[PDB]
RNA sequence: CAUUGUGAAGAGACAUAGAGGGUGUAGAAUAAGUGGGAGCUUCGGCGCCAGUGAAAUACCACUACCUUUAUAGUUUCUUU
RNA sequence: UUCUUUGUAAAGUGCCUUCGAAGAGUCGAGUUGUUUGGGAAUGCAGCUCUAAGUGGGUGGUAAAUUCCAUCUAAAGCUAAA
RNA sequence: UUGACCUCAAAUCAGGUAGGAGUACCCGCUGAACUUAAGCAUAUCAAUAAGCGGAGGAAAAGAAACCAACCGGGAUUGCCUUAGUAACGGCGAGUGAAGCGGCAAAAGCUCAAAUUUGAAAUCUGGUACCUUCGGUGCCCGAGUUGUAAUUUGGAGAGGGCA
């Protein structure tokens, strides 16, 4: 009850499973028959974990000229200096 | 609730609950919603009136139309006893009263210092 | 805002007891500690005449001289071994020119009194010598305050109605927002009394 | 309802209106004995909110104690060891007024089990508690199944094992990193790191 | 408040397609109610104002709300407590200025 | 500090009105002020363009500092 | 396998609207002592002070300001490993 | 005068319950010193031994006022690991956890705070009967200073429609 939902990818494979486990199972009525039915001893067994496949492994080279390097250096400076140039900002726009 | 609710017609509280905290609330209620309340002496007395042993508040929320030209004059002297004499009565002490020998004591100091 | 025209309109006309030269002064209250750093400042721009009788010593003496006749009110030359100890006494403004820089001679033994010596208080050498003259010399206080305060200066004569001291008020009554602190008060010309010799008392 | 007006006017311990009952009352607990059975609770929404039903089997005691440290109990403050225990005087006891003030209440209704306990009154000498009690006996607890869990034989005596409210409190049992010595039992915890585990095939 | 895609900067992490999940209940925990806020506005009708109180009354009204503000602080715990207690204070004076 | 409440007074202190007087020098006066410039006035007294002195002097427009005192709100102590 | 029909009872589910009560000598703060790996103070306890309700707690460097995230204390029960 | 109510008593009153033992393990309180530091006082030994109180077949804890800072997880407990690490420490001697991850086992919930108000619908006890770990009828009593039903924040409630 008290974890919430974010990804859309996380609960529809949560949906999925929730969707073949009600294919996969019986269940009996509450009264009569009770239809023998062989059990399984492991629902994790049958209903694997299984890792999102991430991407294709062959692809195009789209290269277009960053290094992917200065991308993260330039990342790391504006996050280090960002409360400094609004600082600046602020005292630019209150310059009067 | 049923003062909140506005239904009451008339509230009588007992005066002699043993934590007076259960109904120093109930008169400044009434005074709020408007209802007409009354404190009355004898818990036991509402009790016998609602075949309990104590009851220590009752109220009558709906009346027949028999008397209720004697509630109307009934509630014309109670509102006048408490509701309209609820701002004075909110700001004055009671108490501070002395024993007998004390009192006997600070008023022959009294004829004392009467002198002239 | 003082004024907009608020109880301060007509009420300098139908006062004229007296029609002759009517100058009110412009005193309120705040006090201040010790120090003389930044206490009563403050030349403002303020456009109104004053029709004074006042005196110039302005120091230049190229045949501009009565060029100064015609843009200040005396001209003085650098004779100094003898000339004043006991004259200058009658003044609201004085100047001087590219003369008067090196004068320490003819300077602590008369420019004392009244103090009017050329220190961070009072730039005299002015090369600035001809826009300062007529409008400015007008009443606007550049003194050294005493040990709490010293705010007075004519906001009109009797002769100017405020129709002027509509635009004179907060160009000029934002005094002393641009060095001092705020210990003193928000705009603190408050209570006023307009009263030249014959205006009456209101208040706010 | 009404106790939600009491529980608003209970907050306003400093009114004069309260300040006045509680001078009042201090004066009525200290005249009458230390432990004293309460005839009917004075905070009923204190106690109803507790755990208490005006139904036959609950009972309130009222029960004073003695405010202040623990003084050390050592003849004339020879302590006899290193200079860090030699402290008599401003040492504190670990459990609190409230805990031993219920534990004498169950002392002394040994037949009773302490559901919880709140603090009505105090002055500089004395606090004064109200201990709610259950008879474990009664058959409206036996029965009434929201209540007859009391009658479990490891409920006897809560408050001396300090399973009550203040006696977690006063263990430490709450959840977070604030807690990671006291979370499960200190000396559970004491035990389970200071333990040397060795298996069969050494890791 | 969209992810970059990145290991690190300012909104570093994976790039998902969120949801905006159902709000819970017990977020609106201290929210007023009706029948709390006249209950409590009753009761201070009716038990008046505390010492500390009445001092905080007297000091908003003569040496300002700062040393209020103190004064708060030093009694209750916190600064933002004092600040809580001093401006319910000034809409004290307020309505008993209007009363 | 709490236990710890109820009253009277007195002393303050902080707020609120009013009140008076103050050094050398010398102008025209025991001169602590202000920007201004000569006027309202029973005086033509006082100031003015006049002398002169650290300062202009009617005048405060606001008090530079008091307590030497008075009315009411707050609190800090003392006594009972 | 059999008898009683529980039950004009109870429970669940969709949409709209009005609401939505939620624990105080407690939380928190100061100080003292003890304790902790807890370091401008981890927990506990004594004394003093003592709350709020778009609030409160926590976010491992004290404090102010602006945000964000995460739960919902001061009441309680519960097998197995 | 009579009858209540509240509070407090007394009974070899009716019916019950507590003590004490054991204590390996468990929950607390209290609480050292020898020792090590090549001395010794903080420290360490040790939040240990002794002392005291209280339980069960397990106890305790437990369904977040949690961990986190991530694409977030999700009661408690225990094992492997984190880790002899972050940190504490005459920064000396020494001491020293926790989150994540894998696994074992897995289980969730309920009161207070609402007017039943067109009906205290709730319950102990006594007594008669019966199919007796209890049930039905009757009679006192408890209880409105609140026992039942309804709801527990994940929600939920009151109306309206299907
Ligand atoms: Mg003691
Ligand atoms: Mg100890
Ligand atoms: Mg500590
Ligand atoms: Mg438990
Ligand atoms: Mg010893
Ligand atoms: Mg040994
Ligand atoms: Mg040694
Ligand atoms: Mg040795
Ligand atoms: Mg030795
Ligand atoms: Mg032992
Ligand atoms: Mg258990
Ligand atoms: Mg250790």
């Amino acid at each position: 009850h008290r974890r919430q939902n974010r990804n859309q990818e996380i609960f529809d494979a949560n949906v999925q499973r929730l969707k073949e486990y009600q294919s996969k199972i019986i269940v009996f009525p509450r009264n009569g028959k009770a239809p023998e039915a062989e059990q399984v001893l492991s629902a994790a067994a049958t209903f694997p974990i299984a890792q999102p496949a991430t991407d294709v492994e062959a692809r195009a080279v789209q290269d277009n000229g960053e290094s992917a390097f200065r991308t993260l250096r330039l990342a790391r400076s504006e996050k280090k200096f960002r409360g400094i140039r609004e600082k600046r900002a602020r005292e630019k726009a209150e310059a009067e | 609730a049923l003062i909140e609710n506005k239904k009451a017609k008339l509230v009588l509280i007992a005066n002699d609950v043993d934590p007076i905290e259960l109904v120093v609330f109930l008169p400044a209620l009434c005074k709020k919603m408007g209802v007409p309340y009354a404190i009355v002496k004898g818990k036991a007395r509402l009790g016998t009136l609602v075949n309990q042993k104590t009851s220590a508040v009752a109220a009558l929320t709906e009346v027949r139309a028999e008397d209720e030209a004697a509630l109307a004059k009934l509630v014309s002297t109670i509102d006048a006893n408490f509701a309209d004499k609820y701002d004075e009565v909110k700001k004055h002490w009671g108490g501070g009263i002395l024993g007998n020998k004390a009192q006997a004591k600070m008023d022959k100091r009294a004829k004392n210092s009467d002198s002239a | 805002v003082k004024e907009l025209l608020k109880y301060s309109n007509e009420t300098k006309k139908r006062n004229f007891l007296e029609t002759v030269e009517l100058q009110v002064g412009l005193k309120n209250y705040d006090p201040q500690r010790d120090k003389r750093f930044s206490g009563s400042l403050k030349l403002p721009n303020c456009p109104r005449p004053n029709m004074s009788i006042c005196i110039f010593g302005d120091a230049f003496d190229v045949d501009r001289a009565k060029s100064c006749g015609v843009d200040a009110m005396s001209v003085d030359d650098l004779k100094k071994l003898n000339k004043n100890k006991k004259l200058i006494k009658k003044l609201s403004k004085k100047y001087n020119a590219f003369i008067a820089s090196e004068v320490l001679i003819k300077q602590v033994p008369r420019l004392l009194g009244p103090q009017l010596s050329k220190a961070g208080k009072f730039p005299t050498p002015v090369s600035h010598n001809d826009d300062l003259y007529g409008k400015v010399t007008d009443v606007r206080s550049t003194i050294k305050f005493q040990l709490k305060k010293v705010l007075c200066l004519a906001v009109a004569v009797g002769n100017v109605e405020m129709e002027e001291d509509v635009l004179v008020n907060q160009i000029l009554m934002s005094v002393n927002f641009f060095v001092s602190l705020l210990k003193k008060n928000w705009q603190n010309v408050g209570s006023l009394v307009v009263k030249s010799s014959m205006g009456p008392a209101f208040r706010l | 309802g009404a106790y939600k007006y009491l529980e608003e006017l209970q907050r306003k311990k400093q009114s004069d209106v309260l300040r006045f009952l509680q001078r009042v009352r201090v004066w009525e607990y200290r005249q009458k004995n230390v432990i004293h059975r309460a005839a009917r609770p004075t905070r009923p929404d204190k106690a109803r909110r507790l755990g208490y039903k005006a139904k036959q089997g609950f009972v309130i005691y009222r029960v004073r104690v003695r405010r202040g440290n623990r003084k050390r109990p050592v003849p004339k403050g020879a302590t006899y060891g290193k200079p860090t225990n030699q402290g008599v005087n401003e040492l504190k006891y670990q459990r609190s007024l409230r805990a031993t003030a219920e534990e004498r209440v169950g002392r002394r209704a040994a037949n009773l089990r302490v559901l919880n306990s709140y603090w009505v009154n105090q002055d500089s000498t004395y606090k004064y508690f109200e201990v709610i009690l259950v008879d474990p006996q009664h058959k409206a607890i036996r029965r009434d199944a929201r209540y007859n869990w009391i009658c479990d034989p490891v409920h006897k005596h809560r408050e001396a094992r300090g399973l009550t409210a203040t006696g977690k409190k006063s263990r430490g049992i709450n959840k977070g990193h604030k807690f990671n010595n006291t979370k499960a039992g200190r000396r559970k915890t004491w035990k389970r790191q200071n333990t040397l585990s060795l298996w069969r095939y050494r890791k | 408040t969209v992810k970059t895609g990145i290991a690190i900067g300012l909104n570093k992490g994976k790039k998902v397609t969120s949801m905006t999940p159902a709000p819970k209940i017990s977020y609106k925990k201290g929210a007023a109610s009706n029948r709390t806020k006249f209950v409590r506005s009753l009761v201070r009708e009716i038990a008046g104002l505390s010492p500390y109180e009445r001092r905080l009354i007297d000091l908003i009204r003569n040496s300002g709300e700062k040393r209020a503000r103190k004064v708060a602080k030093k009694r209750l715990g916190s600064f933002t407590r004092a600040k809580a207690k001093v401006e319910e204070m000034n809409n004290i004076i307020a309505a008993s200025r209007r009363h």
